[PDB]
């Protein structure tokens, strides 16, 4: 027959932010 | 937060700057015109580009350059205190619009942003990005610097500033030119550290940092070797306070920092043993290991391509013939770290990011290249590559590029150095043999040919790049018994660690020998027969027998049975 | 390795004395990123105390500060606007070399 | 408002490039703007600033009208994705101040929104997606070819929304007429003189040499440099005097080569190609007459064009002169030459090729196909009677003005009684591709003196490599022909000749500076005796 080639699935990192608040006074 | 280059150069702070004419030349050039009036230095670190923008100031005072630039004034941008000195927002925005009033006032004048890009890509550095092109509409002139790096992130993606703005390329400044520039730093070294500097040690630098230091660019990398050189007298002589320092110390200091010429007694011993030493440990091999060295002893001379790495080597033989062995054992003998590789791991077209780092942002970026953290980890090391036939096409690739310039980039994009590793690979192209042979009353030696597999599995560009190609032949018989002494001596060892002595007869190692000798399987079988003689009964002694408390024991063979008698006393 | 340990030596072997002149009379320090998170809720406390900090070892002149992990730094506390990180603020000072820092990080 | 520029009054006055010609290519652009759904225009190809041209260029049109008075009235912006991508240190927040930019953008239905770089956002590129289909603002994008293809092909909302402008590359002869309409204003641009004749050298190097910048690009750059230059290099002299010499010295420099070659010197340079590829290459004299006979006949290029540039074929051994003839070759004329050997690219990944982005940009690529000796003549069959190579766009091949350099090592390798080399090329090759075949050039055989010179080659290179440590080799003439005794074959030529020197002599040689008799010597007195023709090694201080 012929050959069988695979194929693979990139995976990305994903990320979230979070926030730090600060008084004025 | 501003400055006056003129009065600056009437003062005499800033350095003369030396050389650089055709640089300055084509920067005054596009600066002149109406269009593309904004000078882009591109410039690796240290090269020269920001010595090049204040020397241009500079020689408005001497007025060399025409008489219409003497008009022309610069200003540096303390980038650092403007952000610092703000408050709630605006305050950017506020001064920097007063400063390009009198830039637009007097058109002539330029303002010259130090790193410029940093200014593009908290608060205020979002409106300073947007403030250099729209304000100045292309009309102000501003001269920038920013590394090649820099330049294809922050200028191509925009396009808006990269119009206005017009490149000026940049080249690592000559080895004469090198000595000029550095002489007017100098003096400044000297007070400070109160050392005096011959004009042969300035001469050694130059030579010193590209053999040893290339990654680094000569001219930054010349005044910082200079600069380390003055200390050592400093602070390394702790009687006599010795000035009056030559080339010698210069060597001590470029050399001990990348870690040599004036070859010591303990290197001499080194590499004069060296291939001696491997003979006793692999035997029957004389002929890979005098190669071998011999190519290692070319690259210590310096009789050897520059960019390439010292050696290059593939291992091809039967089973058993201790081609890994030999490659382990030079590095013990070296001190060099042997940095190990399996390639039946690396079969696969995906498996080469672990060698060079995955892409950019995945889960995986992190840990990075395999290969080139461990070459940069350790830049004296040997690269062992064993079964590279069993890899995937894709690798070899790879190990061209090293071959051809000793040099490595991964995603992150560091450079590597392989000039100091001896590059060396094993492969088993011609294990297999004609089992068959010769249909007749006799025997023959119909072996399958030598070097044949080799060429088929390897492409010819790829062997040409090789050093050399070091057939490993079958051990001989005599070989073998060499063999069993190493091995007998290692089962000392451990016996040893246990408290238990052995000893074993002449005529017994010739009896093992014999019985274990196969050519085709090699020396592996030795141990293996070792191991069924001679570990099998004393372990039965040494955990339920006399020989647990620790014991003396000798081997011996029965002529009238030809079989090993073992006597235990403990 | 002993990274650590060789900065942390460094001050042992000072008070022995067995060091070069130079160095012979240096007030090492071990700089604290977590003790200065601590009080920094108003905003511009990071500022008023890391400038506190470096304006000591400028006028002193001697004082040596002896900050590991500087990777912590490249990211220090910024919570909105300003993005007053450590690093930049202690970027100009190191330029110009008034005040030496040693530091101590992994390869990775 | 910060990121808002209004091309359309600010042209009112002046000062934007007015780009002549292009009336046709423009008549598409308000044929979009006069349609009640997906009048969305948008401007693909490829260029720098070029390619915002066509847009900026539009710019001009709407300021002088002549257009219906309904589409007449009209105005368009432009902003710049860069500019808000940069001090964000956060994903989203340009998007955030895309939409914000609606409160004061929407004043009414009828304008443009120009984008600049847009496949970067396809940076989050969501928001995108609503906006084109609301329709209330026009999107102009200038944007690449490939990148574009890969994204927004594949979408839905954005393909049929846009609607797609082609540009296309303007012939030698066109190019003329793009500097014409730009010649006046470029005049009062620098207030200075050029030559009119002087725009027609200016295309040498800018069709084929470079490969990286595009004809529209090359010439604003380079006339108005060539004037400027020549205008501020005198300070004390004042001269407006501008010619293809000036030209040179911006060329020369920027593009990394010689300065005649700059200049007029294609006449020069073919007479010149002659004696000019002996002086690199020693030896080949009859070889290298045929050489560039057809490098004479390759250059012409006022024949059958169907047919390759040319078919150089020569049978050697390999190491007598054939490969070494690769460098100088490409050295001469200054081109990047490839080395894609066909056994060793015969893989399924390239074969069918016939690696993906570096092709393109070569105008002269001397294809190397080692070992073709020993179905690769059937797939080169193709080649010759068409000239066409598969590709993702299917164009046809550059054999026009590119040539294929195939080498044969056969002669030998088949026998060694052996018949003569010329037998084997017969049964070997195919028929069609004998015939068809210019002529055939012969490496079989490579001069006695010559190879004594090659050889002085590389020891020259490792006296003075010797020289600068301190020390001095003489490899007396006798000795040297041991050098290409054992290093020439007649199986495998004189190949192993080229590492015979890094070998056999300087492995010894190596081990005297580290350890031995002398750290530091020279006056090495080789010699060949005749116990067992070997050589000698001895030397003092
Ligand atoms: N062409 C030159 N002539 C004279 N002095 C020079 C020249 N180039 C460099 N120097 C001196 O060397 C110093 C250091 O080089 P710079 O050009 O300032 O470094 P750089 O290119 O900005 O690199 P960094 O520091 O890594 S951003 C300059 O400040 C001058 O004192
Ligand atoms: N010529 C030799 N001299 C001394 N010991 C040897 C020799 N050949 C093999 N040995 C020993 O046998 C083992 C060889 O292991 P390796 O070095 O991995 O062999 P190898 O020849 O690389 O194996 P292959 O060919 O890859 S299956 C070690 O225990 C060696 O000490
Ligand atoms: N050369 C040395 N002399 C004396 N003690 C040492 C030496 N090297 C290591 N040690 C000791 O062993 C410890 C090893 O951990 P550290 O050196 O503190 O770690 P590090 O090298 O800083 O690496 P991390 O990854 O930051 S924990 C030291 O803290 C000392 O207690
Ligand atoms: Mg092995
Ligand atoms: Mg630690």
């Amino acid at each position: 027959g012929k050959t069988n080639d695979w194929l693979d699935f990139d995976q990305l990192a994903e990320e979230k932010v979070r926030d730090a608040l600060k008084p004025p006074s | 937060f501003t400055t006056n280059l003129n009065q600056l150069a009437r003062v005499g702070g800033i350095d003369p700057l030396i050389g650089r004419e055709k640089e300055l030349e084509r920067a005054i050039q596009v600066l002149c015109r109406r269009r593309k009036n904004n000078p882009l230095l591109v410039g690796e670190s240290g090269v020269g580009k920001t010595a090049i923008a204040e020397g241009l100031a500079w020689r408005i005072v001497q007025g060399d350059v025409p008489e219409v630039m003497a008009d022309c004034t610069i200003y540096s941008l303390d980038i650092g205190s403007l952000l610092a000195g703000t408050k709630y927002r605006g305050d950017f925005e506020k001064r920097f619009k007063a400063l390009l009033k009198q830039l637009e006032q007097d058109t002539n004048s330029i303002l010259f942003i130090d790193e410029i890009h940093t200014i593009i890509g908290g608060g205020q550095v979002d409106a300073a990005n947007l403030i250099k092109p729209l304000l100045s509409s292309g009309k102000i002139r501003v001269i920038g610097s920013t590394t090649y790096q820099e330049f294809s992130n922050i200028f191509e993606k925009d396009r808006a500033l990269a119009r206005r703005f017009q490149k000026i390329d940049i080249t690592e400044p000559s080895i004469e030119e090198t000595v000029q520039i550095i002489n007017g730093l100098k003096p400044k070294y000297e007070a400070h550290h109160d050392v005096r500097y011959t004009a042969k040690a300035v001469r050694a630098a130059v030579e010193l940092a590209v053999k040893y230091i290339n990654d680094r660019h000569l001219p930054d990398k010349a005044i910082d070797v200079i600069d380390e050189a003055g200390a050592r007298a400093r602070l390394m002589p702790v009687s006599k306070r010795k000035k009056t320092v030559n080339v010698a110390d210069i060597e001590s200091v470029v050399a001990r920092i990348a870690r040599e010429k004036s070859v010591s007694q303990s290197d001499r011993d080194t590499l004069k043993n060296l291939g001696d030493r491997l003979k006793m440990l692999v035997f029957g091999q004389d002929k890979a290991i005098e190669a071998l060295t011999e190519a290692i002893k070319m690259a210590r001379a310096g009789l050897g391509h520059e960019h390439k790495p010292v050696g290059s080597f593939l291992f091809a033989g039967p089973t058993g013939v201790g081609k890994t062995e030999v490659t382990v054992q030079l590095s013990k003998a070296l001190g060099i770290e042997l940095l190990r590789f399996d390639m039946s791991e690396y079969m696969e077209r995906h498996t080469v990011s672990r060698l060079i780092g995955a892409p950019p942002g995945y889960v995986g970026f992190d840990q990075g290249g395999l290969l080139t953290d461990a070459v940069i980890k350790h830049p004296h090391a040997v690269l062992l590559l064993d079964e590279i036939e069993k890899a995937h096409p894709d690798v070899f690739n790879i190990l061209l590029q090293v071959m051809d310039n000793g040099t490595l980039t991964d995603n992150n994009g560091r450079k590597a150095d392989f000039r100091n590793v001896v590059l060396v690979m094993t492969t088993n192209a011609g294990v297999r043999e004609t089992e068959r042979k010769s249909i007749g009353l006799i025997h023959q030696d119909n072996s399958t040919d030598a070097m044949e597999e080799i060429k088929k599995i390897f492409t010819p560009e790829f062997r040409n790049r090789l050093d050399n190609i070091i057939w490993f032949d079958h051990l001989s018989t005599d070989v073998i018994h060499q063999v069993v002494d190493k091995f007998i001596v290692e089962l000392q060892v451990q016996l040893d660690q246990k408290g238990v002595s052995l000893e074993v007869s002449q005529e017994a190692r010739n009896w093992l020998a014999e019985k274990g000798y196969d050519r085709a399987m090699g020396a592996r079988p030795m141990a293996r027969v070792i191991q069924d003689n001679l570990k099998k009964p004393l372990a039965n002694e040494l955990l339920f027998g006399s020989l647990v408390d620790g014991g003396q024991v000798t081997v011996a063979l029965d002529k009238e049975k030809n079989e090993l008698t073992y006597g235990f006393q403990s | 390795v002993g990274k650590t340990a060789i900065a942390e030596g460094l001050a042992w072997r000072i008070v022995q004395g067995d060091v070069p002149e130079v160095m012979a009379d240096c007030t090492i320090y071990s700089l604290d990123i977590g003790s200065l998170l601590a009080g920094t809720k108003y905003r511009g406390d990071f500022e008023k105390r890391f400038k506190a900090l470096l304006k000591q070892l400028e006028q002193d002149t001697n004082s040596i500060l002896f900050i590991d992990e500087i990777h912590t730094i490249i990211g220090a506390g910024a919570a909105s606007g300003g993005q007053v990180d450590a690093a930049n603020l202690i970027k100009p000072l190191l330029s110009s070399g008034k005040i030496r820092v040693i530091g101590s990080t992994t390869y990775q």
